[PDB]
This record gives structure tokens, sequence and C-alpha cells, in this order.
RNA sequence: GCCCCGGCGAGGCGCAGGCAGCCGUCGAACCGGGGAUGCCCGAAUGGGACCUCCCGCGGCUUGCCGCACUCCCAGUCGGG
RNA sequence: CUAGUACCGUGAGGGAAAGCUGAAAAGCACCCCGGGAGGGGGGUGAAAAGAGCCUGAAACCAGGCGGCGAUAGGAGGGUGCG
RNA sequence: GGCAGGGUGAAGUCCCUCAACAGAGGGAUGGAGGCCCGCUAGGGGUGCUGGCGUGCAAUUCGCUCCCGUGACCCCGGGCUAG
RNA sequence: GGGAGUAGCAGCAUAGCCGGGUGAGAAUCCCGGCCGCCGUAGGGGCCAGGGUUCCACGGCAAUGUUCGUCAGCCGUGGGUUAGUCGGUCCUAACCCGACCCGUAACUCGGCGUCGGGGAAAGGGAAACGGGUUUAUAUUCCCGUACCGCGGUGGUAGGUGCGGCAACGCAAGCCCGAGGGGUGACGCCUCGGGGUAGGCGGACCGGUCCACAAGGCCGGCUAAGCGUAUAAGCCCGGGGAGUGCCGUAAUGGCGAGAACCGGGUGAAAGCGCGAAUGGCCUCCCGUAAGGGGGGUUCCGCCGAUCCCUGGGGCCCGUGAAAAGCCCCUCGGGAACGAUCCACCGCGACCGUACCGAGAACCGACACUGGUGCCCCUGGGUGAGAAGCCUAAGGCGUGUCGGGGGAAACCCAGCCGAGGGAACUCGGCAAAUUGGCCCCGUAACUUCGGGAGAAGGGGUGCCUGCGGGUGUGUAACCCGCAGGUCGCAGUGACUAGGGGGGCCCGACUGUUUAGUAAAAACACAGGUCCCAGCUAGCCCGAAAGGGUUUGUACUGGGGCCGACGCCUGCCCAGUGCCGGUAUGUGAAGCCCGGGUACAACCGGGUGAAGCACCGGUAAACGGCGGGGGUAACUAUAACCCUCUUAAGGUAGCGAAAUUCCUUGUCGGUUAAAUGCCGACCUGCAUGAAUGGCGUAACGAGGUCCCCACUGUCCCCGGCUGGGGCCCGGCGAAACCUCUGC
RNA sequence: CCCGAAAACAGGCGGCCACCGAGGGCCCGGGAAGAAGACCC
């Protein structure tokens, strides 16, 4: 059904692999861009208010 | 609620876009900067089916070793002449002005502006007919019925378009409509609103019919013009 | 098998080797034969070969010794034909 | 972890209680100040990135300098 | 405290636990048993406080001690006595 | 990139005999089809309302049943986002 | 904590026993033998993914559903070698940047121009065999080759020939341009030539078998270099119609056949490579090591592997570019190769192992999924079927030991007499079954139904004939006779048939995980909008989809193969058109008012409303009465006034009917059933289609034959559990308790 | 006819032993008995 059987089609290509910017497995293969930095779609960082990543990082208050 | 399919063609997605990649290139007259009275002349080298124009075109080589693409008339052989200008004589297969083209003779790939390439009565089997001259336009009725005028100095194509009867065998099978449609990837097969839910469509319902008239005004907004959209009478006769 | 030899663009072969093993080789396929301009038929006196195989030949093994190889021979004296009555005046 | 100027005055070799051994009275470790070296990616910039790795063109003499885009001053040199 | 760490999610993101020997390592020489973890003798120390280390509660488990205990009816207690 | 094996026998192309105002019989070749049988591979999921139901499994197993040259099955590269 | 030393450690592949060894300790580790399983996959090769799981030595605290001396576990050391394999190069669908337009703006949206990316199964220079390591090898070593670039020395040629021709030749160098070919292509079907692999006979060695007869094993040869025919296509001669020539078939010929010669032109085979290389076997001290021999012939089958040719289908036409070969032209120098010989050089990354009933995903050493992605010996046999077996792999689909040890459950086998009396319902099980011959209905869209139905035969042995073929080679088709059994498609394989009704024309699709259908789609019928700066649609805009398009077209509805048909109503609701007047907002005008304005009144005033008309394969509707001619019922005919009109043909107790188990007939011993009719149609009806219909359906429903443990009425047997013994070892749940 | 000394008046009779040891069980060979126990030879 849609369970445990259809978890067997995760050995194709991966959907994100390392950027080289951030660091991280989440740069788009297929698109071109990063999903948590914005590499390869801005030359600036991907940064929003309502985000708890970079201020984790940071060692920062909410 | 939910989007038509109409509405969905407008955005422009692979389902409803034109596979053109595949087609022939596109077919044009030549432009009038170089016709300015030259008359050229070409040769029929080859002619071939293309998918995307529901007629044959024809490869034709010109003074210059230039190879266009025309569409072609009923009756062109490969190894004919064929000539493009003002002084061309009156033969199958050959572009003059609709000022030198005699009333009763019949007509096909029609300019509305001069140097447009060519518009009206492509399809396969077609064909118009010349019906006065004048200093001010010509007249010609169209394979609707339609009179309209042009310009004296728009250009057309002598005879009648090949590949005429496509419909009088039937298509017996949804298997040959299947590949009839994934040809130009027209959407194929088709459902019935009346059978929707009504986020669907207009009509739609557990019980299924419309229950308001199928006439729709010509100034209802998208995603109401279903049915017979601003129908002058409605029935057989 | 590789999956770039599971491709039928490689016709494989059954070979027996000295030491007796029956091995697979795996070759690439031959090009067509040449044909003409304007008839279409075949060509003659020129062989079929890829790119290494044509390259070790001397000129003269890849086409006849005379004029408009890349013709037939009717072809070719339609057009010396051609040329010499159209070179009368 | 390399160098120099000052301070302190005998021990020192990170969190980190070990083995084997080295540095220091030519003043170390440590502290204040000033220098050198500083791989790849990254605004990333000679050109490309489905993998932080690849591919070049000029000039000089194998090693070095220059070679992005949008502009200002100029002008077929250059300076910002 | 080797913490935005380990670990979860294709990703946007989410996110722990974990402090204390002794004044001094004086961190247990030597003997018997055991395949070995180890046990028993002996030692260090003011005190084993023994690294499974300050103090070391309750629930829970085992043994010993005291009372009852195989003809017998109530939410497990109250009053009066033996 | 793939689909064992077998059956039926459309158009097309013909042959023989008696003949003869007419005709009447008899033999082949050929290999179409959203044709047929088929646990070939592969795909699906009718009934037993079977086993299991803190399962081998957060949808599986077995018997039985259906399609199987096509509107067929599958792979690599791409596109459509609340 | 109790539950509990309990459940689970079975079911889909039931596997171990004997002897020996190691070790503290062995059902579980190693060696040998016997016994077993898989055998078009549980065998071999290799993507993605994983990332060291690979190799050796040393270990057993934990892990492994039990044990463990073992290990994908733990510790210590090691291991991936390329000019030729792949990436880099080309472009496909597609994406990005700069400029440009839009946006309050952007990390947002977009056309066109320029540029750049985009395939480890598309295109695409070049290597094969043997050996070597604990673990790598087309990568290391030996042998034998090839490609590109750059050179050294010579030669063809520049300044040369043979052939009627097709053509055959070493047949000049350097820059640029142009052209042609190749690269380069769908589906179905058939012929020919070969190969891998297999079968038979002889011979040589070895081995098994009480002798004999017989059985099994081995009997090898890569790239590269050099050599030719087949088909097809061509060149000369030749000169044909009551016709000749040919194919498996289609076919060919004065637009030049037969016939005679020739040219070009595949896969293969042959030769060198290459026989003290590989395999097999035989003889003495066994540490290195010694010597010797053999490596032969004939004949059949034959691919799903390779090459080459025909034919058929499309309202459907099945990639491009780089690169490579040839010709011509223009411009240069006088030298000089696409031929022979020799030398030099060739960068960067990957390369271990698994590749799945234990190395991937699913929380697991998960009966699932990813991958069956590529490939496979002998027999019977139509067969890649099932059954048996060789190679190769395994005894790790990781707990074992007992038993007349029950009841009961799961999966199976047989049952006297009767034969659906069981049940909502023949659910389930049973019956039939392969091949040859005979024979074959209603109905029909003439194609089918149809393997209709139904009936007869089949083994073994001894012989005799036929077909193609040169064949006492191979593969097929018939005949006679003798004989055995309860039974001869003896196991395996392997359809139960028929007659009615409803629905849907058919093949196809659907609610992943309670609905596979009567629901969707379908060919086809009909209606509507549109002449292109269109019609329909997206968007904030710029711009865009249909559009590389033009009425045989694009878009929008309803019905639903085929056959016969499709009646009346435009008053309402809607859509369309037209029109004098009327109404009609802002603006404009006029007047009044305000030292100016605000403000007041009137006029004009587009669309729309109103008014007049068309339209029902548009939405929908098709009623009412008051009265009946000859005696039992008839209102079957004719006027009427209500309203736009007043249900036509057909069908009817219906998948639509309330009363209802309607009435009559047929089917039963017995009928709330099924079929056929009758009309009182609560509440049928004509493209929200009406009435029929051959073929088809894991659809729904009724009957008949056969058959059966469904049932009378239950009985006996098999294997796995359950019970006992050893070992590991939970959870749901739980106020305290419990006649 | 079947069950029945746990019938709390928890019975009667005969015999054996005690006031080393009567008797009983494990064990061994087996069924007519049997899920473990029990029963019988
Ligand atoms: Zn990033
Ligand atoms: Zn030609
Ligand atoms: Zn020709």
């Amino acid at each position: 059904g849609a369970g445990t059987a259809p978890k067997g089609k995760r050995n194709r290509t991966p959907t994100h692999i390392r950027c080289r910017r951030c660091g991280r497995r989440a740069f788009n293969v297929k698109k071109g861009y990063c999903a948590a930095c914005g590499f390869g779609r801005s030359r600036r960082m991907r940064k929003y208010s309502w985000s708890h990543k970079w201020r984790k990082k940071r060692n920062l208050s909410y | 609620g939910k989007s038509l399919i109409q509405q969905r063609r407008g955005k422009g997605t692979t389902t409803f876009r034109a596979p053109s990649h595949r087609y022939r290139g596109a077919v044009r007259y030549v432009p009038l900067n170089l016709v300015q009275e030259r008359t050229l002349r070409g040769v029929v080298e080859e002619i071939l089916h293309d998918p995307g124009r529901t007629a044959p075109v024809a490869r034709v080589k010109f003074e210059d070793g230039t190879k266009k693409l025309i569409i072609a008339p009923e009756g062109v052989l490969v190894g004919q002449e064929i000539y493009i200008g003002p002084e061309a004589p009156i033969a199958i297969g050959n572009t003059l002005p609709l000022a030198k083209i005699p009333e009763g003779t019949y007509v096909y790939d029609i300019e509305g502006v001069p140097g447009d390439g060519g518009k009206y009565v492509r399809a396969g089997g077609t064909y118009a007919l010349v019906v006065s001259r004048e200093k001010d336009k010509v007249i010609v009725q169209l394979p609707s019925g339609e009179l309209k005028a042009f310009n004296p100095m728009c250009r057309a194509t002598i005879g009648v378009v090949a590949g005429g009867g496509r419909l009088e065998k039937p298509i017996v099978k949804a298997g040959k409509a299947y590949y009839i449609a994934k040809a130009r990837n027209r959407f194929w097969p088709k459902p019935r609103g009346v059978k929707m839910n009504a986020v669907n469509h207009p009509h739609g319902g557990k019980e299924h019919h419309i229950g308001r008239p199928s006439t729709v005004s010509r100034r209802a907004p998208p995603g109401r013009k279903v049915g017979h959209i601003a129908a002058r009478r409605t029935g057989r006769r | 098998m590789k999956p770039m030899y599971r491709s039928r663009s490689w016709r494989r072969k059954y070979v027996r080797t000295p030491g007796g093993r029956t091995v697979i080789h795996f070759e690439r396929r031959k090009p067509k034969v040449a044909h003409c301009a304007m008839c279409g038929r075949p060509l003659n006196g020129v062989p079929r070969g890829r790119p290494s195989e044509l390259r070790k030949l001397p000129k003269t093994k890849k086409r006849p010794e005379r004029p408009y190889p890349n013709l037939c021979p009717s072809c070719m004296r339609k057009v010396m034909k051609a040329q010499v009555r159209a070179s009368i005046t």
C-alpha cells in the first residue's frame, strides 16, 4: 500500500546533497539552489525572522 | 472552488503544451524585401509528412541554393519548377499577388496584410474562391462561407491544398484516438462536467443534471463560461 | 554485465579462451554503405567501416578513380553529357 | 606553532593526575606591543561546476604578474 | 561537563542526558582457589571513603529474629479486655 | 530495456477439372487482429468473508481467480506546488 | 513491582547422523563419509545505494532470538597501481547568467539577443591471452599488438599507368571556402548464410563396475596481421509475347527479359600468433625438485547470438550536433605524402567489498520493496511448464530434546447406503481435463456462436510401409499382428456442461489500507463561439498558453457501438437580436442663491432596465373538470370553460407499485421466488434519450443434467502446534479485595 | 443404578510395628492405564 513497501524505492538519486557555502546537505541537485542558505539563488544569505536556525547556531535568544 | 481544465491550460504546462520540437519548421513566404520585383524560380526536391500541419509539405531549392518549405498543392510533382512573383504564370503551385489572379480562380495560403507570410486556407483539403476585383480591394469566399476583402497586393497561391478526405474513414478504436491525440498532445480522454462534483464545475452534484439553462452570457467571467456561450439559438433546425 | 553493455548497441560475442573460459566480447556496430546524392542507390567501390577502420587505408582504396565518385555511373554520364552539350556555343 | 622590542625572574612542553624524551641563565614558559607564514570553497571575480573539485589565454623569466560585472576620470596607456 | 553536541527528519526544521575518593595515591605488596569477571586471607589510611568511590532516605528483593498460622466471611479499622 | 510456447486463419496472390446458353464443383499459398489458451517473465487483486491480527509485516502469507503485442510493463534525465 | 520464569523462539524452503580434532568447556566451530534442499533460481555477473562491511593474526565483557572455541561483533596491523575500461568532448528535453521590460521594491515575474551549462545504459580514437598477491588487476610481470601528437631516413607523386566499361592501383605539400555521404534511427512478419552450445560413432589415456557387457572424465587455442564469397546493386554483349524467367510469398521484362561473361561487396572460416602456454596422465630420494608421454578423427541438431536481404501498417511518420571519409574551387612555395622503416611523449579523478530470506529502504541479521537488471547443461515433453537430475551453492529462509502423551486447533488423505434433504444463497469441496477421429443447435452485425453439445480410441513388444533428404544420417506421418493389467494423457501436466432473465455494446479504468461495480472512458451522433490585433484562458503588470497553429482548424457542452425512431408547448426562467418613446449616474447647460463657494430646481444624458420579436439534441412542462349510444359494466364519439400545451410511438406490479405474497398461466408433493401475460402507471416515456440487440462480463438473478462428507451422522489416518524437559526471556493490563 | 470416611459422633473389624525400625517411595523390565502426576503387572 502506502506504507512499508513504498519505502523501498529510496535507492534513486538523492534530492539534496552537500552545499559548498553552507556545509550541510540541503543543496537541491535538480533545481540548482540550496534550501538553507540560498546558494545558487542569491548572493545573500537566506535569513528569515520566523526561523530559529541561525539563532541556535549562534546561541542567541529568540 | 477548484479550477477548470481550460483555466489550467492558460498557465502553460507540459500537460497542455504543444510538442513543436517534433515538427518540421514553420511555413512562410519569402519576404517582399527580396522580392521587390525579382520573380525568383525554384525546383521541388522532396515531399514530406508533417506531424503538425494536417497537410504535406514540399521542400524547394531556389536561386541561391536556399531551401524553403511550402504547403504542397494537389498534383505537384518532384522536379517541378514553381515561380514566385508578379510576372509568374498562372499554374498550380505558383504564388502571385491577388491583383494578377482572375475571378473564378481557386486559391490558398492567403495573406492578411502584405508581408505577413500566410494565415488563411492552410488546412488539408481547403480552397478559396476569388469573387470580385477592384482598385481598393479584392473579395474572396473562404471555406466558412464568409466573404472577405483583402488588399490587392496580398499574396496567394494557386490551386487546392493536398490531403483532403481524412474524415471519410472512421476512427474505430480508443487506441487509435490515443495515438492521434498524442501526436499533437490534445487533452484526451475527456470528462463530463455533469458527472463531476460541485467544487469542480458549475454543473455537478450527486444528481447528474444541469439545473439551469446551458446558455451563458458573453459577459460572464472566467470560471463560468461553460455550455453554449452566447448562443443565438439551440436545437436541430 | 554492466549497464553500458546491457544496451544492444554492442553486439556481444561468445569467445572461447586457450585456458577454456568462454568469455564474452563486445564490439560496436558497422555503419551502412554510401548512397548516391540524387538517385539514392548504393555506391560501389567504397567500403564500409568505422573511422578507425577507414583511417588505416590509403586514399585510392576508399573511392574509385573516375570523376564524380559521389554519384552512380548513370548520373555521372548524365551530368557529363549535359556539360558538353551546354559547351557548344 | 616562527621573529623582534619591553616586563617577570626559573622553570616549561593546552582541557589532561601517562611513557619516552626535548627547550630554557645566549634570560625561556607567561604577559603588553609590533611583524612573518596563512591550503580549498565562500561577495568569489580569467572560464566551468550532479558533489569544497576541474579547464585556460597573454607577458616575463620551470616559477611570477595580468585577464569578472555595473560605473566615474580618461583613452586605446592608465588611475579609482 | 569533548552542547546548539549526540540523535531524529528528503528538506524547511526539531533537539537530550550527564557535577563531588582522600590531607596526601599512600589507587591494595605477598599467599590459596578459580578457564576467567572474581572470591577468601592479609595490608594503606584518623575513617574504605575502593575509582561500580561524600552523605546514602523510600518503594522493592532475600535471609534471620518475634507473633500467628490448613472447620473457615468481610473496605482490612474502632471500643473493651486477655 | 523487455514480453517461453501453442492455436484460429482477414485482406492480397492463385491452381485444377468438366465444360459451355448458362455454370458447377474441388485444392493451395499468405499471416492480419486494442483475437484465443497459457502461475514464460512481468503486472493485477475475485472468493475462501481462510491463516495472522501485542503480526514476518503501521496492509503481509497461502489456495483459488484475471491480463499477458498492447489504451502494455519497467528504467535513467527533466517539468507542473497549496 | 504483580502479570511470569509465563507468552513467543511452529505454519511460507520440516535436516541432520557416524568417526576424528581443537579447546577449561562443543547439539551449534574444523576435516572426512553417508543423507538431504535449490537447480530460466536460493547458481553466475553487475548498476544505484552503503562506505571499509574487504584481508591476515589475536579474542569472547557486551551483540547474534539458544550455545558458542565461531562471526558482517571486539582489538592490532594491512589493502584499491590504466595512452587503450569509464568520466573530460557533442548535442536532446530542459536550466542559468548579462543586457532589457515590469514591479513601491526584491533573493520576485517574464519575451527576444548574446553567452554558458545539460546523458558514468543516447552519439562518441585506440589491447588481447597467460601468470603473480593474505587481500588489486584488460591497471603489476611475461609475450604479442594498436591510437594520437612530434620527429629521422627513404619512396609513390609534383613531372605515372592498366582496363570498351563497371573498376584496379602507394597515386604530391600548406592555408581557407563550398558541396555530398556517414554519424542517423518506429512497429509487425518471413527467407538465406553462419556461430555459441549440444548429440552420436571411432581411437588414445585414466577411473567405477563379481567376470563379461557397460558407464563416467580429458582430448584446448585470444586480440591483432594477411586472405573471399553470398545477398543486393552495377558494367559489357544479347534482342524476346497464344509469351518466357523466377520466389517461402509478393513479382520481372523494348522505359530492354531470357542467355553469356565480369565488377563491387558482410558476418565467418583458413593461415601466422603458438606450444616444453593450458589440461590429462606416468615413473625414484620428497626440501627444493628430476625425467617421460598424449593433446587425433568423421557425422548430425542448432539458437532468444552475428550478418544479410525481402514484404506489410500509420487521420499515428518514429532526434540532433560534434566528430570522420570523399570531391571541387581560390590562394601560396618547389618540393614531397593517407606508403615502408626507426625513435620519442601520453596529464587529472574512479578502481577494495555487498549487490540482498544478514552488507540497500523499511526503527531489526523484518516471508515486504528496490533488481529478475543481464545470463544458464541432460531426460520426458509443444514448451524458459511441472517432476527427476549434472555443474555451482547450501544444511544460517539461526533454539533444541522427548512421545502410541490425550482433548482441541492449523494444513492435508480416505469414507458404506443415499445424493443439496444443508444453507440467505451448492459457500467449500468434488466432477471434467492432454492428443487423434466422428459429429455439431437456437440465434446472428454472416464475421461468429464453436474446443457448442455429444461419442469412440490411446500402454509394451514383433515387424511392414511413406515424406524431404546422396544417406540403413536426422526429424516427422500411417498399417498389421502378439501380449499384460482394476485401471495405458496410468505419476507430473491437464476445461464441469446446458437453458432463461436484468444491466452495461465490446478491449480498457477506478475509492494505495472494508465498495472492481449497473459507476468512469471509448469509437460515434448532435449543438455552440470564432476569419487571426479572432474566440477561450493565465497574470499585479510586463508579457504569455492554444500557436513551428488558420474553419477537413482550435476551443466549449450533452448523449453514448449497431438497428428502428426521436411526438406537442416560447406563457414563465434564461440566451440572442431590434427599437420610436420612457427611466437613467458623472459631466455639461439654464435659472435661483452666495461680494465668491457650499446649496436648491430643471434640461440633456451611454450602457443597463423597460418594450417588441426569434430559440426546447436550452433549463424545464405535457393538467382539469361538468355528461354519456340498446337491459348487466364501456365513456371507446363529439362541444365546452380553465390554461403556453395537455403524454404521440413504444414500454409497463418495472433496479420505477404504496395497498402487494395484485389477478391469470407455467415451473414444485408443497412457491412472499423466477419466467410469461393482463393494465387499476400512489409516482413510465422519447439525445437528464425510447424500444431492441449478435458477441463479450472474477457483474446480479432462476432452473436442469452430472458430481460430491454440504447434510442424515459422523468415523479413521498423516505432518505442524498444543503437553513434558533444558535454555533465552517480554507486553497489554492492575483502587484494595474477590462464594 | 452411579459418587461417596473431611460423615467435625472426621466410622467398624482383623493383623503387623513401635511405646535399630514395621512399612512406604526413588530405581530397573514393561501395559490392559495414561496431558504432568496417578493406575496395573
Ligand atoms: Zn547552503
Ligand atoms: Zn545516382
Ligand atoms: Zn540512377
